[PDB]
């Protein structure tokens, strides 16, 4: 029998979860999100209650406003995109084979899952937290010894940069000016700043084609606009790398 | 060049109809001067699409020809009762 | 007498105007005044109209003097006379396998209305025309085209719309009969076989320049798309109403958003053009999520459809929403709030997407609560001007409305080309436009048939670029320019060996002079 | 033959009651009818061309050889105006020079040559009783299909499809007084239930 | 980044000073800026006029660096030609920038001396400025096709053919005396 409703698929908790409650303010600072680990005596096999990770969204007056969708494998990560939508968290998704990849997931103020992107991180990698830029344009993912920068032009979240450090405690964004990240690497205060750049090929009139190269972490996509004006979410004959690319340039 | 007149007639017609003095006399003269019944009618249709049919028909009259006038008057929407007797009377009289 | 002097007044007016116009002379006093000076000798209520005098001109003079009163391109020059018809009332498919019908569709077969088709209230002009024709396609089409002829239009490119419920949920014989009847009422052929009807309509005068069939995402499978392309369909209209799955679930919608997106991809890869319906003020949405979904709609490269239809949620008696609005569970927006919301949404419409309509024309005396006025777009544009930003909609930048509303003429035409990625495909959007004044003169969409989703035996055989839509409104050799540039793109930019344009059966001859040969339901051309 | 501007719905030759010449009518979708004069050899009656008679192009005469010798000089003869809609069916008379035009505007009428100016006028017209074929609320485009026209002793019967599966009769004595006689009926689609009284 | 002609190399220091570099490895301080710029370009621009001096030659060279910072201000050797610009791209004989006033602005690269440009008032309607959709950032330029490729904020590419580039192509083809390739190219971009 064809049906409209979708099955329940109750959530659960992971193994590398950090059992500390976390709090995030949204950019307008009119609601805040609190994430915790909680166990519920669910109707599904009420004999033994199920422990998982959940969160709630409260108003500025402390009033509880919304609960969260029960997702199988949320972690202690949680951050609110300063635009005011898409609370960002992370998920293990470790039930069935080849479906196992830690992925950043999104939620709304209703706490109903809405969109995600698959971090190309190894399954066993430990992720400390996530963050958002001041203007909500870039999202930083922090791990034990490396930070990742993500952006999105057409919902295709690129891995723009990966800063390699030794021992990362916390990572912050500059509030008044975006693209200025700071962190504490092994007892050192480190400041990094970023700026958009067009990886342009030569524009010199003899044999030029606007060979714009876009980095996608392990990928380097090509677009010779003078040959095939491919819109950005697709690309023209990309090439790969062994690791995570930092920046690219094109020969004359 | 004879070849240009052979081929690029419609250019010359456009030129004659485009100059502000509107040298339609030369245009219709050269159109009738063509020794054909296929291209000449095509050029007349082209001219009527380009230049107003009433003025071009008046110019055809002023060119002292009735056959060309009758050919044009089939593009002017006037009732044929209102010009066919006229063209017949013009046709069956002395030149002067 | 009362009216005879009116008839003879119209007669003398016609004869005198014909005599004056034969040698090329205009009138003086807008004949109605001259009409009265003779017909109102006793002033017995004789009130003529422009249609009245037009229905008096003799045939030989009528067909040649009529267009000398109208000059708006899309009105009488482009002549895409939108002629809407309706199918017999029937119950929309999902009701069977869910339990109840959509929770916001007013009217139908088992509402307080016994006569109106689903999602209709039997009071729109189309509904009275359908009933006075008893939902028969032949009478509907003949009457509408004849009413258009009477009102002085010189219509030559009839474009059909098949409104009312889901037309795709009917027995195949009935739909075949409906389409054959439409094409027959257009051309004049009196046959019964769909193949012959198409073949006849292709040569027909008063070309069937296309036909639109609003439907549902589930009923647009491969076989259904093959059926509608057999019919002659050129644009699809798909109900979406929400990108949030919870709203679709709570509205008894019966189709997931993922299904909608898949259908979008496969239909756009079948050469169609899709126009989607986008309902604001759906229950459990709120202004924040309304703006969110309308901002994502053009931002997610998966939907990005070429048309749009914003239909603010109107509650009407008898629906599933009256038993939920009466209890106060759901409260509508505010008039100012909704006007502002429409302003902000329209601020985000990209240049290629055309806003086909705004809030439904369901009568005010029947709506329980919703939009107050009936001129929502007027206030939306006024508020847009107040906010400073401006609209990029095709319909708000095309030449035809500007020449009569804005009264602005175009003088800086230039070639512009967008190139975006939608529904898994690379879609180019060529146009000739006015950069200084933002006036669109001609447009042409174009798509690279994606390997993932294309299925037509005409396309999977060799790489193909589809000219999904070509439209010229306001010398005038534009279609030629756009078509040539599209050829160049498909040869170099796309690397496609055969470029094929989907076309309404009426216009299939126009591409003949362009060197296209008819392959299946498309007008194709190898390269 | 050219002179029509739209599709040619129906056409019908007339009886060669005068050898060497007869009439052929062609009715279009553009609400026009055109009468063409077929003239066989020795009756072709050309125009003396050595003296310029100034013929119009629309009056072009098509001359052709059937085998090599029957020179046929078919020439346009008349333009019948004002049918208000398509001409679904047209048909001559047995003897008289009257042309029957059955149109799609729920109307059927009869033309004849004017006894004065040699042109054609509306001799008779029927179907003005309010109806629209498959509907009846408003008429105007949606009535009469094919027509038959046959004369008994002194009775010009007109027989016409009513776009509802029912025939319509009109019997008229000489040319004016016409009255409806009984016709037949029947459904156009499948018949399902037959309930006896 | 590399030089405009790729025969050199350039860089910028945290001081705000832009310096050069060659294949051999010899540097020279190119210029300095009022503040360090988050992006820049370099060009040894030449000059020309109606009647060129030095026996009709354009060898009057000068190295210039066009830079842009976070505040939004374009610098051509310590001068402020425009403010609040979003992005730039230089090319043979042209400099393009998006002025964040929803217009693309051209500067010909035939002046050794740079002086602040006029403001683009409302309705200027000139071959220099060109109207552009809001939020659009310039991405690339192909003079060989005379096509400026931008990318609007929502993320859909957009190729325009600005008036001045096709016009310059038309002129250079008129001198070249083809009258057909020039005519073909111009009629394609419906010209006058
Ligand atoms: C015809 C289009 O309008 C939508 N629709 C359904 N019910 C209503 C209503 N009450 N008001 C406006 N639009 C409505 C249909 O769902 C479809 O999207
Ligand atoms: S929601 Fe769709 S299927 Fe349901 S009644 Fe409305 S149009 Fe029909």
């Amino acid at each position: 029998d064809p049906t409209m409703p979708y099955m329940v698929d109750t959530g659960d908790v992971t193994a590398l979860d950090s059992h500390e409650i976390t709090i995030s303010w949204r950019g307008d600072c009119d609601y805040f999100a609190v994430s915790s680990v909680e166990e519920v005596p669910d109707e599904d096999d009420e004999t033994k209650s199920i422990k998982r990770r959940a969160f709630r969204v409260f108003s500025r007056e402390g009033q509880l406003d919304s609960a969260s969708e029960p997702v199988t494998g949320m972690e202690h990560q949680l951050s609110w995109k300063p635009q005011g939508s898409l609370i960002a968290s992370i998920q293990r998704k470790t039930d069935l084979g080849e479906e196992d990849s830690v992925d950043v997931i999104f939620f709304e103020r209703n706490g109903l899952r809405h969109g995600e992107f698959d971090t190309r991180l190894p399954l066993d990698e430990k992720v400390e937290s996530v963050c958002w830029n001041s203007n909500s344009e870039a999202l930083a993912v922090v791990l034990a010894n490396r930070i990742q920068l993500w952006t999105s032009k057409n919902y295709h979240w690129y891995l723009k940069q990966e800063l390699y450090a030794s021992d990362i405690s916390y990572v912050k964004w500059h509030p008044e000016k975006d693209f200025t990240l700071m962190f504490s690497d092994a007892g050192f205060i480190n400041i990094v700043d970023f700026a958009y750049k067009m990886a342009q090929g030569p524009t010199l009139e003899p044999f030029d084609n606007g060979t714009s190269l876009v980095v996608d972490g392990r990928t380097v996509n090509i677009t010779p606009l003078a040959l095939a004006n491919v819109p950005p979410p697709m690309y023209y004959r990309d090439f790969e790398t062994p690791g995570n690319v930092l920046d690219v340039a094109c020969s004359f | 060049n004879p070849e240009y007149k052979k081929k690029y007639l419609q250019t010359i017609i456009t030129a004659y109809a485009s100059q502000n003095p509107q040298n339609l006399s030369a245009a219709l003269k050269l159109i009738s001067e063509l020794e054909n019944s296929e291209e000449k009618d095509s050029c007349v249709t082209y001219l009527c699409f380009l230049q107003d049919v009433n003025v071009v028909y008046k110019s055809a009259l002023s060119l002292y020809d009735v056959s060309l006038a009758l050919l044009v008057a089939q593009k002017s929407q006037m009732d044929p009762r209102e010009y066919l007797p006229f063209l017949q009377e013009l046709q069956d009289n002395e030149p002067l | 007498p009362e009216k005879e002097r009116f008839i003879q007044c119209c007669a003398d007016i016609t004869l005198e105007l014909t005599d004056s116009l034969t040698s090329g002379t205009t009138r003086e006093i807008n004949l109605n005044g001259l009409i009265t000076k003779y017909s109102k000798k006793y002033k017995l209520k004789q009130q003529p109209r422009l249609t009245d005098i037009i229905n008096s001109i003799p045939d030989q003079y009528k067909k040649y003097l009529l267009p000398k009163l109208k000059a708006k391109p899309v009105r009488t020059a482009s002549g895409i006379a939108v002629v809407a018809v309706m199918c017999k009332p029937h119950r929309c498919p999902h009701i069977a396998y869910t339990g109840n019908i959509c929770v916001y569709c007013p009217g139908g077969p088992d509402s307080d209305f016994e006569y109106s088709t689903q999602s209709y209230t039997g009071y729109e002009p189309t509904s009275m025309r359908a009933i006075r024709a008893r939902y028969d396609p032949y009478e509907q089409a003949r009457g509408r085209v004849e009413q258009l002829k009477q009102l002085g239009h010189s219509i030559d490119k009839v474009e059909y719309v098949l409104m009312g419920g889901t037309f795709m949920s009917l027995p195949k014989e009935y739909r075949e009969d409906f389409i054959v009847k439409l094409h027959n009422a257009l051309s004049g052929f009196n046959g019964n076989d769909i193949d012959e009807a198409i073949l006849y309509s292709q040569q027909s005068l008063t070309k069937c320049v296309g036909i639109t069939i609003e439907t549902r995402p589930d009923y647009c499978t491969q076989t259904h798309l093959d059926d509608m392309l057999k019919y002659g369909c050129t644009r699809l209209e798909i109900g979406v109403q929400s990108l949030y799955e919870d709203v679709a679930r709570d509205t008894n919608r019966g189709h997931t958003v993922r299904s909608v997106c898949e259908t979008f991809a496969v239909s756009k890869d079948a050469g169609y053009k899709v126009v989607s319906h986008m309902m604001p003020d759906l229950p459990n949405v709120g202004m924040e999520r309304d703006i969110e979904q309308f901002k994502e709609y053009f931002e997610n490269p998966d939907f990005r459809t070429d048309g749009l239809k914003i239909y603010p949620t109107l509650v009407i008696r008898g629906t599933g929403l009256y038993e939920l609005w009466k209890t106060g569970r759901y409260k509508s927006y505010s008039a100012n709030a909704l006007v502002d919301l429409v302003a902000r949404i329209l601020a985000l419409v990209p240049p290629w997407t055309r806003i086909y309509r705004v809030q439904r024309d369901i009568p005010m005396p029947l709506v329980t609560s919703g939009v107050d006025n009936g001129n929502l777009r007027e206030l939306a544009l006024a508020r847009m001007k107040d906010l400073g930003t401006t609209c990029r909609d095709v319909r708000t930048r095309e030449v035809g409305i500007q020449e009569v509303h804005h009264k602005v003429q175009p003088d800086q035409v230039e070639l512009i080309r967008r190139d975006y990625y939608a529904n898994g495909g690379w879609e180019t959007f060529l146009s000739y436009e006015d950069p200084k004044k933002d006036i669109l003169i001609g447009l042409l969409r174009l798509r690279k048939a994606s390997k993932k989703y294309t299925y037509r035996k005409e396309f999977t055989s060799q790489r193909t670029s589809i000219v999904r839509e070509l439209h010229v409104y306001g010398h005038q050799g534009f279609g030629t320019l756009l078509m040539e540039e599209a050829e160049r793109i498909a040869k170099e930019e796309h690397g496609s060996e055969k470029i094929s344009v989907i076309s309404g059966v009426g216009v299939r001859n126009y591409y003949g002079k362009l060197g296209y040969e008819l392959d299946g339901p498309y007008m194709s051309k190898r390269i | 033959l050219e002179g029509h501007e739209d599709w040619v719905k129906s056409l019908a030759f007339r009886h060669q009651e005068t050898p060497g010449d007869y009439l052929l009518c062609s009715g279009s979708q553009d609400r026009y009818i055109r009468l063409w004069r077929i003239r066989i050899n020795d009756l072709i009656d050309d125009s003396e061309e050595d003296s310029k008679k100034l013929t119009l192009l629309s009056n072009k005469q098509y001359k052709f050889q059937i085998d090599d010798e029957l020179r046929v000089g078919i020439n346009f003869e008349a333009l019948i105006m004002g049918h208000d809609d398509w001409i679904s069916s047209l048909q001559w008379h047995e003897s008289r020079l009257q042309l029957l035009a059955a149109t799609a505007d729920t109307s059927l009428m009869v033309w004849e040559p004017d006894e004065t100016s040699g042109i054609w006028v509306c001799s008779l017209r029927l179907g003005e009783m309010s109806s629209k074929g498959a509907s009846t609320a408003t008429g105007s485009s949606g009535g009469f299909w094919s027509c038959l026209w046959f004369t008994h002793e002194r009775m010009d019967f007109f027989l016409t499809n009513g776009k509802t599966g029912s025939w319509r009769m009109w019997a008229t004595k000489d040319n004016i007084i016409c009255d409806q006689r009984l016709g037949i009926s029947g459904a156009t689609k499948d018949v399902t239930d037959i309930a006896w009284s | 980044r590399s030089d405009f002609d790729y025969n050199h190399l350039v860089y910028e220091t945290r001081d705000g000073t832009v310096c050069q570099l060659d294949a051999e490895g010899q540097l020279m301080e190119i210029t300095k800026f009022p503040q360090l710029v988050r992006d820049f370009r370099v060009k040894r621009v030449h000059n020309t006029s109606a009647e060129d001096d030095d026996n009709w030659s354009a060898e009057s060279s000068e190295l210039v660096a066009f830079g842009i910072t976070n505040n939004g201000k374009l610098f051509a050797n310590q001068v402020l030609l425009a403010s609040a610009v979003t992005s730039l791209e230089i090319t043979d004989s042209f400099l393009l920038f998006t002025t964040a006033q929803h217009n693309l602005q051209f500067v010909h690269l035939n002046s050794t001396d740079f002086k602040p440009l006029p403001l683009v008032e409302e309705g200027v309607e000139d071959e220099r400025v060109r109207a552009i959709e809001r939020g659009s950032i310039l991405v690339s330029v192909i003079p060989s096709k005379s096509s400026v490729v931008l990318q609007a904020t929502r993320g859909n590419l957009e190729t325009i053919y600005p008036r001045i580039m096709v016009l310059a192509e038309v002129r250079k083809n008129i001198m070249a005396k083809r009258y057909k390739e020039a005519f073909i190219v111009c009629r394609t971009h419906r010209i006058n």
